[PDB]
């Protein structure tokens, strides 16, 4: 949904076959016909304004962690994450953490309200299942 | 030495090597290190000037006190006024 404002429509069709298969769990499946609708807009402008706020609720040590962190730590996490980013000791600026508990608990608000497009029910929980995994026994059944 | 060409800080005390209280608790406390010696200067100078007219004072009014005239009791009479105010 994202990808597919104010781009070619090359670009969205090289973009659907990249993200219509998925091998979770040997197996490979196939979504049919992602189309954008107003629902997906309307969960689109969810998305961002949440992000948004989150962005501008980010203090000033959380942003500057991993800066500070990669100059003398070395993991294929870290690279891997890196990457992602731009190109371009210290002192913090004013530790002031009664300010970053309001800023911590907001910020897993905003986190939750950005969580929630992707997590939408857990309607069973499985406990045991079948050997030939044609049933399971479950609960939290409705 | 001189308490009327007042140079705030002429070159700069801030340094980012320490915490930001630090750096103001410093500016403050030059702030009023300064201030008090301008202040503590000032009076130690009226104080002293004042202690100088009054013993001046008192001396010319003993010193004028042999001769008797219409002008030394009228100067003496001058400078029988109290001296421990500016004013």
């Amino acid at each position: 949904g994202l990808f597919s404002l104010d781009r070619s429509y090359e670009e969205v069709k090289a973009a659907v076959q990249q993200l219509q298969t998925i091998t979770f769990r040997d197996a490979t499946f196939t979504i049919p016909d992602p189309v954008i609708d107003q629902h997906l807009l309307i969960d689109m402008k969810t998305a961002c304004l949440s992000m948004s706020m989150v962005a501008n609720l980010a203090s000033e040590l959380t942003m500057t962690y991993v800066r500070k962190l990669a100059l003398e730590d070395s993991s294929m996490l870290l690279v891997k994450c890196q990457e992602l980013l731009m190109r371009l000791p210290a002192r913090p600026q004013h530790v002031s953490p009664d300010d970053e508990i309001a800023r911590l608990s907001a910020l897993f608000v905003m986190l939750r309200q950005l969580d929630d497009l992707i997590r939408e029910q857990v309607v069973f929980t499985v406990c045991d299942v079948s050997p030939d995994n044609k049933s399971a026994t479950c609960i939290f059944k409705g | 030495r001189n308490m009327f060409c007042v140079k705030p800080l002429d070159l700069n005390l801030d340094r980012h090597a320490n915490t930001a209280l630090v750096n103001a608790v410093n500016k403050l406390v030059y702030t009023g290190r300064l201030i008090m010696n301008v202040r503590r200067s000032w009076e130690e100078l009226e104080r002293k000037c004042l202690a100088r007219i009054q013993e001046r004072c008192k001396l010319l009014v003993k010193e004028l006190r042999m001769c008797l005239s219409f002008d030394s009791n009228y100067c003496r009479n001058i400078l029988k006024h109290a001296v421990e105010n500016g004013d």
